[PDB]
């Protein structure tokens, strides 16, 4: 106490203490402590008895952090533990990731399972994806401009339930639609020939279709043939419902219902 | 004393700022830039209350800062000479008593007391009393003051105090 | 009621590309999807094209009174 | 960045003129 | 020269809006609501603690009503807006005590006139 001024008192059991290993003798590393005191490291600390002498748990030369586990200060001991235990439908999951490496963990889930996660274009902002189709993900940009207050940050609890739920159902209406297609996500060089070789089987009957984009996601494809001339016309599908001609209704089967009553103009 | 004003200022607004939160950004500058501070014509400011609009970002030429002069609604404290308040007693020494006028600290000396008002350094808080007792003045306590003068000690404001005008003390 | 010139000068585009330069380079947000540039110039000229600049003209008047134009507003010359 | 708005475009509707004939099939009820 | 006994102030102090105790407690303590919520926010300082406790000691009324009525029933008199703060905040018990305090209600007035604005306005103390 009078020479080195730092007595065992001072140090307490669990309370993490730097133990700067400078040398070892013959197995442990012993080296001097941040009060002055010779902190001799046993092979216990380091877990090499007959072995190469620990390096990765004690930092040779320099002070490598472990929990004080010894009062040993006047006796030049210093019982540092080297190991750092020592010092010790609809699942919305969590993400503490970059894209590229994110799309593989995707396609495992089913419909409505939404991931939160961060974003990669400024700071304070985050991505919400919700599963769309097989390969189509809407990535929502939250500052897809979705305005919102900074008081939601706190519970990230009902974002999804008041915008992304509702329109996850929305999307998934149209899944289960009796006349759907793919065409290797709705490209736009494949859905146009299936118009024109359908239309030949039935001259009468004029049948109808729906997609979803890829490259664009949240873009719908809903097109018919009024003559021999294909056309195609898109509709969003907004958190309340969806946005057809600028309308936009409550429920899923108003948009069929208000369709099927109004493409018999000439346009 | 608080008075409710309406004062301007402009802040310069680095061109990383912009996007969609550019009026939050100049906003959170303005609250974080003239609050608290004091100056020598409008005197002492306490807070913001409200803002009454934002002007027109003028770009510097050759510079990306803009500059925004906001007019803000904001309170003001700009205590003049011969006003009477009524503070509290933070501290009883020999020499004067210390006072706390909000934002500003006082000081009377034992000469603006009257003579009735002596010492008690006998007991362990500092008091004065009368030779009577009756009357009792301590810390913690409501006691009224005139400002007979004023001063700014470079955006500090520091006046003084006086008890020599009758019905001053206990209420 | 304007009453200036419809179109945009050479004066004012150019200052507007420099500013605008200035501004991209003080690492501010863009106004357009990069396709792999890097210059600032480039780049504003490509905001310049796709009229997304956010940058309004005051064209003050002789007699005092001034006029606010928005690069979104009126016609490019080139 | 390589993630831009999606929802935020603008849907472009296609004109036309197609003087057809009212021999299309009828609605349905909303139920 | 400026001196608030003999009603003199700046251009720019003469055109100013009076605050009671009362209110000015009522202000703070409302962007303090405001401030403590919506978190990610710088908090407040040591200058908003110390009015705060400040004017919290002199509250001679809580409710906005009660300053509403007491800023009413002042202002329909000749009174200017310096009598209105020091006078509504202090709140003397007789005239005398008052007259003494300002000196500008020194002949203003008469002394039952004063009185009883003092009496209401003792009374409407809570």
């Amino acid at each position: 106490n009078m020479l080195t001024k730092e007595t065992p008192e001072t140090f307490y059991i669990g309370k993490l203490i730097i133990c700067n290993v400078t040398g070892i003798a013959h197995i442990g590393v012993k080296t001097r402590l941040d009060n002055g005191v010779t902190g001799f490291i046993p092979t216990k600390f380091l877990s090499d008895k007959v072995v190469k002498r620990p390096e990765e748990r004690v930092k040779v030369g320099m002070t490598v952090h472990c929990r004080i586990m010894k009062i040993d200060i006047e006796k030049f001991s210093a019982d540092l533990t080297c190991r750092t235990s020592d010092l010790m439908i609809a699942h919305p999951s969590f993400h503490n990731i970059n894209f590229k490496q994110a799309e593989k963990m995707m396609e495992t889930m089913d419909q409505g399972d939404v991931i939160i996660r961060p974003s990669s274009k400024g700071e304070n902002h985050l991505t919400v994806t919700w599963k769309v189709s097989d390969g189509i993900y809407q990535h929502v940009d939250v500052r897809a401009t979705l305005w919102i207050n900074s008081e939601e940050f706190e519970d990230l609890d009902e974002i999804v339930a008041r915008y992304v739920q509702p329109m996850a159902s929305f999307a998934r209406d149209l899944l289960n639609h009796k006349y759907y297609q793919d065409c290797s996500g709705g490209d736009r060089k494949k859905l146009e020939e299936l118009l024109i070789k359908t239309k030949k089987e039935k001259p009468t009957f004029i049948p109808y279709f729906i997609c979803a984009c890829k490259e664009l996601p949240g873009k719908f494809l809903l097109g018919y043939q009024p003559r021999g001339k294909p056309r195609i016309e898109y509709v969003t599908v907004t958190p309340e419902g969806f946005r057809y001609r600028g309308q936009i209704f409550p429920t899923v089967n108003g948009l069929f219902r208000w369709f099927k009553d109004h493409y018999q103009d000439p346009v | 004393m608080f008075y409710h004003i309406s004062l301007e200022h402009e802040i310069l607004l680095h061109p990383r700022y912009f996007g969609p939160n550019l009026l939050n950004t100049v906003k959170q500058k303005l609250f974080t830039e003239v609050e608290g501070t004091c100056t020598g014509k409008y005197g002492f400011v306490i807070a913001v209350t409200t803002i009454d609009n934002i002007g027109a970002g003028v770009i510097q030429p050759g510079r990306g800062f803009v500059l925004y002069p906001v007019k803000y609604k904001a309170i003001v404290f700009r205590p003049f000479k011969g006003e009477v308040v009524d503070a509290v007693v933070t501290q009883v020494n020999k020499v004067g008593l210390f006072t706390e006028i909000g934002p500003m600290s006082c000081f009377i000396s034992r000469h603006s007391i009257p003579s009735e008002m002596e010492f008690d350094p006998n007991s362990n808080p500092p008091c004065y009393k009368t030779m009577d007792e009756d009357i009792v003045i301590q810390q913690d306590d409501e006691i009224r003051l005139k400002i007979v003068g004023t001063r700014v000690d470079k955006n500090d404001i520091f006046a003084i105090g006086s008890l020599m005008d009758d019905y001053l003390g206990l209420v | 009621k304007r009453i200036t010139t419809p179109y945009m000068t050479k004066y004012e585009r150019a200052r507007v590309l420099g500013t605008r330069a200035l501004q991209i380079a003080m690492c501010a947000p863009v106004m357009v999807e990069l396709e792999g540039e890097t210059d600032p110039l480039l780049i504003a000229m490509k905001e310049l094209k796709a009229r997304k600049i956010p940058i309004i003209i005051r064209r003050y008047l002789p007699d005092g009174s001034y006029e606010d134009w928005g690069v979104d507003e009126l016609i490019i010359s080139d | 960045g390589a993630t831009p708005a999606y929802g935020a475009w603008s849907p472009s509707v296609g004109s036309g003129m197609t003087p057809g004939a009212a021999g299309f099939s009828p609605s349905a009820a909303s139920d | 020269e400026e001196d608030a006994s003999q009603l003199i102030f700046p251009k720019e102090f003469e055109t100013a809006e009076t605050l009671l105790n009362s209110e000015v407690h009522m202000l703070l303590e409302h962007r303090k609501q405001q401030n403590e919520s919506a978190e990610d926010e710088q908090e407040l300082s040591e200058v908003f603690m110390k009015t705060l406790n400040y004017t919290a000691r002199f509250s001679r009324f809580k409710n906005r009503e009660t300053i509403a009525s007491v800023r009413s029933l002042l202002l329909q008199k000749k009174l200017h807006k310096f009598e209105l703060a020091c006078l509504a905040n202090l709140c003397p018990e007789t005239a005398e005590e008052s007259k003494a305090l300002i000196p500008s209600l020194e002949g203003r007035f008469e002394d039952e006139e004063l009185q009883q604005i003092l009496d209401d306005i003792q009374t409407k103390r809570s």
